């Protein structure tokens, strides 16, 4: 009954029927990454904060001589 | 159609009465045997195996012929004398039937020594039955032989019990499909399968008389039935591509 199905014409044995299923590809699939992968010092953000604050308090200075 | 045994002919047989049944050879030498006693009867063959035989020798033989001879002769001197031998000699002798259809065959090799003899034919896996011998060749397909064999059991089934009735048509169909090749190779093992389930599974005998020559063509040329599916695809596998 499965010689009905998968067997072809002149087949010798049983043995021989063809098998064409969801397969790897030869070598199989490449390898993928599985786990997690991964900022500035705070002694740059104190001081880029406190050079754009001088500033300011510079210009405050400044407009109340003006005033 | 055949009755189921027990109840015994000799017991309940033809109108519900006592019965022994005959056959013609055995009825018919019984007056020589008792006008010129049982011991001259018994001084031929073997022990338990007394007495003269009529043989029936048909086929590739120079000289058929229906001759009376002694029993526990071997069937080279029963066919190379009174039979003028095997057509082409005797080394052109392929297989032998030794006693009707319903026994198996033997080959060459077993034919050369074994004695016609109801205790020697059992031994080499055969049997004496009708002590009617055929001969082929080197030129007779043995298994276009016993697929004919196969249609005459196919053909003369009574059809009263399943294995017989339903078997015999499918060991014909499979014969058929051996014979040209178009098989596959387990299919000689399921076919020695189906013959070991019709034998011995019966009401009579026939069941067992269908399966035996099929059962002696495997045993004695399964690789002549295995050269016949190879070459087929020599004749098959060329379209398929
Ligand atoms: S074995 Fe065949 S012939 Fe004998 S009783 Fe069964 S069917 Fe009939």
């Amino acid at each position: 009954t499965e010689v009905l199905k998968r067997g072809f014409p002149g087949m010798k044995s049983v043995k021989d029927m063809p098998i064409v299923q969801d397969a790897p590809p030869p070598g199989g699939f490449p390898t993928i990454r599985i786990e997690r992968r991964l900022g500035p010092t705070g002694v740059a953000i104190f001081a880029g904060l406190a050079a754009i604050m001088g500033y300011g308090f510079y210009k405050l200075h400044e407009q109340r001589q003006e005033k | 159609k055949p009755r189921l045994k027990p109840p015994f002919p000799a017991g309940v047989g033809l109108y519900g009465c006592p019965t022994t049944v005959t056959n013609v050879e055995t009825v018919a030498v019984s007056p020589t045997i008792l006008r010129r006693g049982p011991e001259w009867f018994s001084s031929f063959g073997r022990k338990n195996n007394a007495g003269t035989k009529l043989f029936c020798i048909s086929g590739h033989v120079n000289r058929p012929v229906t001759v009376e001879e002694e029993m526990s002769i071997p069937l080279k001197e029963l066919i190379e004398r009174h039979a003028g031998g095997v057509r082409g000699g005797w080394d052109n002798l392929l297989a032998i039937i030794p006693g009707g259809s319903s026994v198996p065959l033997l080959p060459k090799k077993i034919c050369d020594g074994v004695l016609m003899d109801f205790d020697a034919l059992k031994e080499a896996q055969s049997g004496l039955g009708t002590a009617a011998v055929i001969v082929m060749d080197k030129s007779t397909d043995v298994i276009d032989a016993i697929a004919r064999l196969s249609y005459f059991y196919k053909h003369e089934s009574c059809g009263q019990c399943t294995p017989c009735r339903e078997g015999t048509g499918w060991l014909y169909d499979i014969m058929t499909r051996m014979k040209k090749g178009d098989a596959r190779l387990e299919e000689i093992d399921m076919l020695w399968e189906i013959t070991k389930q019709i034998e011995g599974h019966t009401i009579c005998a026939l069941g067992d008389a269908a399966a035996w020559p099929v059962q002696g063509l495997i045993r004695h040329f399964r690789g002549e039935m295995e050269e016949r599916i190879k070459s087929a695809g020599g004749k098959k596998k060329l379209a398929a591509t």
